């Protein structure tokens, strides 16, 4: 109710994408602040803006103190773009910090060569699923016996080969489960590979 | 009712 | 040190009524030192700031229930007299160099948990679960995958370490641990991870992978009357060997 | 006698035709003796004696504040005028003409000072043995003025708030 | 056709008096000030208050500020010289004057440097309470401070009016006359 009016609230970017975040203010700010909190990580600061355009890498920002607004800009948006991105102004009428609503940004890799596939890991004797490698289209839902369970996906990227792969957990401890029947609650590619 | 600014005085040393 | 904003701890879990003091060092050279409380609607609440031992300002809750001061060469400390359930929060510290200016700088921040009873307290299960053989036939590529049960409250710190070095290139955690038993309340977590690493890597037996996950619990001074272990703050870990044909 | 002791700040804006040309003039006063000032055409602190120099290569080295300050020509100097043209600057007070016996004439309550007071005898302006008072502020935002005139007769009056110049004759 | 003018923030604080001051001029003439004790915003003429706002806690932070600079400030001159300027003061009506027709005398100290005065009007040789107004320390163009005291009256070719101002750096007790 007294946050700074930030949009979108959510957004979606495949990688190599851009778009672009925006705060409206209600008033002539004495400058802008912008922020990015990761995954697990700490509020990174990007950008102090007093006046005109600023640009770090492949984040541009804006600010026009007498239109009242300021933009955060995304360009060949990567996977550690993802998080929460905050803005910061204070009014040159009060004395006080007042933050913005708040942005979640989501990036999307892009998978050169979807190869879906389920695989059984034994303890180093419990034992888990793994659903791997497949595209980003593919949405991961909730196992719904209690007795199951499966993680959201999850994207790692293995820097020194240039390779991105999503995955998805699975386990139980019920006897009537395999693997077969683990990620059958979520709609998966038709041609996943399914060893043993 | 719209406010009119101020300079903010910075604390010296 | 700086630029950087060391606040400690990470986690803090404590029962409704006990005292919980978190702390906050601000950069080097740094006299301005803000205290907000963020909640779960990304909402920033201002508590109290300082410059160096001053309090320039404060609010009604602040100076009611929390007590807190910024020592000359000590770490500046927010307190709560006395923890209710709605003290659940991130807390924020923020330090600038100039009162006139912005430019705040912020901490890693304290989750802090508030809760009835102590005794819902368990440390994590960590089990780690070796590369399917149909993958590295597949994909030549060798998946890890590292599973933390059964633990309380949800504030674990998971970190995958090969031959004594701390990794992160092809490492990935889920982001929010999900609940055992998703009906009831007080429900114990599960948290997942997986290293993905080259197969000829995976084959080589003198190779080291282990599984770290922090845990943040129970501390010395806290009473523990139960039968079992104390669930105080811990390392749990599990591991496995390099493997060849 | 009696010591005392004076920390004194004065931030300026200054305004060539509107918010066209703006200036901003914060001048750190110590007492009697000026120490420091930030010029906007300059965009950094100068020390004007010795006292300000810590606090001009202090504040300096901070480029995100110097940053803020160049900037504060907009978001507050421009700012101000916004609304104080509202009110303030188009403010106008029509003046109050009289005269009496040398002859004085005197324009008294308006605002702003802008004024030209001139004296005709037999409808020529008496350009010579002009004695005026010159501007003076009331403090209430009005003026007033007495201009006079040494011969042994009207004197005409020109100002923003009239149309029509104002004039008054005497016998 | 051309609009040329000037808005000043002057903010001070002052030992051993122990008070700042905060205000807003334009043009010369005083807009607001903000009372640091009471908190309050205070306009000088009533009618601005219809057209602007000022947050005053913005002041009282800003004159606390000054206050602790002025500590620093202290600490840093190796010596701090007592000097002063001494007010040049100046009686004379708001308005022409006429015969049982309300009118205003006004009392106009400039030119003075430390603000801090004595001011007091008499009326035949006596202080008068009743029907008295102040100014604020305002700015001027140098390091120097000006100040307005008025006061209310009708004429009579009886009674004479003088202001008298005290100021550390004169003499004797300024006393400017004033009558019909
Ligand atoms: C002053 O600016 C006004 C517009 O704000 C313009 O019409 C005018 O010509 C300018 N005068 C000069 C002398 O530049
Ligand atoms: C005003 O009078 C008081 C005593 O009545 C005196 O202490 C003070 O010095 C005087 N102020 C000035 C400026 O002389």
């Amino acid at each position: 109710g007294d946050q700074v009016e930030q949009s979108p609230s959510a957004l979606s970017l495949h990688e190599g994408t851009g778009s672009a975040l925006r705060c409206n203010f209600t008033t002539t700010m004495r400058a802008v602040q912008w922020f990015r909190k990761n995954s697990r990580g700490s509020l990174i600061n990007l950008f102090y803006l007093a006046s005109g355009t600023k640009e770090n890498g492949r984040l541009k920002s804006a600010f026009d103190s007498k239109e009242r607004y300021s933009t955060l800009h995304i360009r060949d948006a990567q996977l550690e773009d993802s998080g929460t991105y905050f803005c910061a102004a204070e009014a040159s009428n009060t004395n006080k910090v007042v933050f913005g609503t708040g942005t979640r940004l989501q990036v999307l890799p892009n998978i050169q060569n979807p190869d879906p596939a389920v695989y059984q890991l034994r303890d180093s004797d419990k034992s888990v699923c793994l659903f791997t490698d497949f595209d980003s289209q593919t949405n991961v839902s909730q196992s719904k016996d209690s007795d199951v369970y499966i993680t959201d996906k999850c994207v790692l990227d293995m820097r020194s080969m240039d390779f991105k792969s999503n995955s998805a957990v699975a386990w139980s401890n019920k006897s009537d489960f395999a693997c077969a029947n683990a990620f059958n609650n979520s709609i998966i590619p038709e041609d996943t590979f399914f060893p043993s | 009712a719209n406010g009119v600014a101020f300079f903010l005085t910075p604390f010296k040393a | 040190s700086g630029g950087k904003v060391i606040q400690t701890p990470r986690y803090l879990v404590k029962g409704q009524g006990q005292k919980a003091k978190m702390r906050c060092i601000p950069e080097k050279g740094h006299p301005v030192v803000f205290w907000y409380q963020q909640n779960k609607n990304n909402e920033f609440k201002f508590l109290i700031n300082f410059q160096n031992q001053e309090v320039l300002q404060q609010i009604d809750m602040t100076e009611k229930r929390f007590s807190a001061e910024c020592p000359s060469n000590s770490p500046c400390s927010l307190e709560i007299q006395s923890s209710e359930a709605g003290d659940s929060a991130l807390y924020l510290c923020a330090s600038s160099l100039n009162n006139a200016n912005s430019d705040y700088t912020f901490g890693s921040g304290t989750r802090l948990l508030v809760i009835e009873d102590l005794k819902n307290v368990f440390p994590p299960e960590v089990a780690v679960f070796e590369p399917s053989e149909a993958e590295i036939s597949h994909t030549q590529k060798a998946t890890l995958v590292c599973l933390a049960t059964g633990f309380y409250p949800d504030h674990v710190e998971l970190s995958w370490w090969v031959n004594g070095k701390e990794v992160h290139s092809g490492v990935c955690t889920d982001p929010q641990p999900l609940k055992e038993q998703p009906a009831l309340n007080d429900s114990r977590y599960a948290l997942s991870s997986r290293l993905r690493v080259s197969a000829t890597f995976w084959q080589n037996p003198r190779n080291h992978f282990r599984c770290q996950v922090q845990f943040y619990g129970l501390s010395e001074n806290d009473e523990w009357t139960q039968d079992r272990a104390k669930p105080v703050t811990q390392i749990v870990s599990a591991e496995a060997w390099g493997r060849a044909d | 006698s009696r010591p005392w002791f004076l920390e004194y700040c004065k931030s300026e804006c200054h305004f060539y035709n509107g918010t066209q040309r703006v200036r901003l003039l914060v001048r750190y006063f110590y007492n009697l003796e000026e120490n420091l000032r930030f010029d906007s055409d300059v965009g950094e602190f100068r020390a004007v004696t010795e006292l300000g120099r810590p606090d001009a290569e202090n504040w300096n080295s901070q480029p995100e504040f110097l940053e803020q300050k160049r900037a504060e020509v907009d978001t507050v100097c421009r700012h101000n005028y916004e609304i104080f043209d509202n009110f303030l600057v188009p403010r106008r007070v029509e003046p109050t003409v009289t005269v009496y016996p040398l002859l004085v004439c005197s324009v008294s309550d308006f605002y702003p000072g802008n004024i030209e007071v001139r004296w005709f005898r037999n409808g020529k302006e008496e350009k010579t043995g002009i004695v005026s008072t010159g501007l003076v502020r009331n403090g209430d935002w009005t003026f007033q003025t007495l201009v006079m005139l040494e011969t042994v007769y009207t004197c005409q009056v020109e100002h923003p708030s009239l149309t029509d110049p104002v004039t008054v004759e005497w016998k | 056709i051309k609009e040329e003018h000037t808005i000043i923030q002057a903010e001070f604080y002052l030992l051993p008096d122990k008070r700042g001051e905060f205000m807003f001029d334009f043009d010369g003439d005083e807009i607001f000030h903000v009372d640091i004790e009471k908190s309050e915003t205070i306009w000088r003429l009533e009618e601005f208050a219809k057209f602007a706002s000022f947050e005053a806690q913005g002041a009282l932070a800003n004159i606390a500020v000054d206050k602790a600079n002025l500590d620093v400030m202290k600490e840093r001159s190796n010596n701090t010289p007592d000097a002063n300027v001494a007010p040049e003061v100046t009686v004379l009506s708001r308005s022409p004057v006429n015969l049982g027709e309300p009118n205003i005398l006004i009392c106009f100290i400039d030119k003075f440097s430390p603000p801090v005065v004595n001011v007091t009007w008499l009326r035949n040789g006596r202080p008068v309470t009743e029907g008295v107004s102040e100014t604020v320390f305002l700015p001027r163009d140098d390091h120097l401070f000006r100040k307005f005291h008025y006061l209310t009256f009708l004429p009579s070719t009886d009674d004479f009016y003088d202001c008298e101002v005290d100021h550390w750096g004169l003499e004797e007790p300024l006393r400017k006359h004033w009558e019909f």
